[PDB]
């Protein structure tokens, strides 16, 4: 059984250097033709290939990132390290390392190369956020209005993830939509949480927001304005 | 470099259906192509290697064929765990490219979004910023287009949006879009509009308000 | 260029 696992800092600041380690078990980077590669996935985006290293020590890099990447192996520790320099916000992504089989051998003779055509086992992935932001609590603002009515709370400018939002201390669940946060160009996150109700219920509505990182709890009652 | 284009980018289906996803390469990649299935929150999982070989432990309903520039993955009888995003990967040329992915989600009847526009709170305005949010609630299919207009000027580069995951009961999606402006710019205009295009809407729907109107 | 195990 082959397993891989990524480790490194969850948070990194722009211009800094990011070092990611892939520790694995079940194979050796001294085994014939084996490879270990790195692939990343920005939130909501496609997979992007970064680099790979083989047991005979040949290395290859994405041409778009070549100047900022270094991949290396430590055979005796069963680890592969990928160093990315000068990171910027667009480098925020989940980073995965993965195993690549070498050709099948028969009495130590390569006879099948078809198994090298895939990365067959992947690590769970490690989430890395690139922001110069310091820990900071959200500002919470009201969002106020088939014949459904909508209202919500805009949880703005906080760092880092995550934040939790519930409605009426947990009693309101139907019609609730809490969207995934977006990382603003400022380096702070922002999210909305809304709830749809029969245009008659306008019943009271309060969003309970909690950002553990900054010890910031806020309850904000939201109503249909006009005094 | 080499381009790998997946089709369709998104696909709706129901348990028991037969689906086929295709991947086309800009130059021939021989048989060096792999297919993966990735479920939300998890790493991609290898299904098919070398264009058509079934990876060990992978269920037989998955099948891959093709070589050169055109490949296909077919799942013969879709199971609930197959609602996910699929990717193809080329390993003939460096860099070892991935396709854009194809999202497979639960099919349900077309439903237009209920649209709502929210002006910025007076509380936010006092801090100097103005957020205008637009909500597209419970729609299907997933693709939707939101266009912000301020006093009829098309907005660009000053909004961000996020979409919920498919609802497990509804099978619909919801989308939130935030237009952000300084309090000053905000004050220099009157009509804030959120224009929405979607398959379930005969023509675009616009929700708007005039700033300061009381 | 070409993959390792190609040719």
């Amino acid at each position: 059984r082959i397993t891989l696992k990524e480790s490194g800092p969850p948070l990194v600041k722009p211009t800094q250097t990011l070092t990611l380690t892939c520790s694995f078990s079940g194979f050796s980077l001294s085994d014939f033709g084996v490879g270990v590669g790195w692939i990343r996935q920005p939130p909501g985006k496609a997979l992007e290939w970064l680099a790979i290293i083989y047991s005979d020590d040949d290395k290859r890099y994405s041409p778009s990132l070549n100047t900022r990447l270094t991949i290396t192996k430590d055979t005796s520790k069963n680890q592969v390290v990928l160093v990315m320099t000068r990171v910027s916000p667009v480098d925020t992504a989940t980073y995965f390392c993965a195993h690549r089989r070498g050709p099948t051998t028969l009495f130590g003779v390569p006879i099948a190369r078809g198994p090298v055509n895939a990365m067959d086992v992947w690590g769970q992935g490690i989430t890395v956020t690139i922001s110069s932001t310091s820990t900071k609590g959200p500002s919470v603002f009201p969002l106020a209005p088939g014949a459904a009515a909508a209202l919500g709370c805009l949880v703005k400018d906080y760092f880092p993830e995550p934040v939790t939002v519930s409605w009426n201390s947990g009693a309101l669940t139907s019609g609730v939509h809490t969207f995934p946060a977006v990382l603003q160009s400022s380096g702070l996150y922002s999210l909305s949480s809304v709830v749809t109700v029969p245009s008659s219920s306008l019943q009271t509505y309060t969003c309970n927001v909690n950002h553990k990182p900054s010890n910031t709890k806020v309850d904000k009652r939201v109503e249909p304005k006009s005094c | 470099a080499l381009q790998l284009t997946q089709s369709p980018s998104s696909l709706s289906a129901s348990v028991g259906d037969r689906i086929t996803i295709t991947c086309r390469a800009s130059q021939g990649v021989t048989s060096a192509l792999a297919w993966y299935r990735q479920k939300p929150g998890s790493p991609p999982q290898l299904l098919i290697y070398d264009a058509s070989s079934l990876e060990s432990g992978v269920p037989s309903r998955f099948s891959g064929s093709g070589s050169g520039t055109e490949f296909t993955l077919t799942i013969s009888t879709l199971r609930p765990e197959d609602f996910a995003t699929y990717y193809c990967q080329q390993l003939h040329f460096y860099p070892h490219t991935f396709g854009g992915g194809t999202r497979v989600d639960v099919r349900r009847t077309v439903a237009a979004p209920s649209v709502f526009i929210f002006p910025p709170s007076d509380e936010q305005l006092k801090s100097g910023t103005a957020s205008v949010v637009c909500l597209l609630n419970n729609f299907y299919p997933r693709e939707a287009k939101v266009q912000w207009k301020v006093d009829n000027a098309l907005q660009s580069g000053n909004s961000q949006e996020s979409v919920t995951e498919q609802d497990s009961k509804d099978s619909t999606y919801s989308l939130s879009s935030t237009l952000t402006l300084s309090k000053a710019d905000y004050e220099k205009h009157k009509v804030y509009e959120c224009e929405v295009t979607h398959q379930g809407l005969s023509s675009p729907v616009t929700k708007s308000f005039n700033r300061g109107e009381c | 260029e070409l993959d390792k195990w190609a040719g």
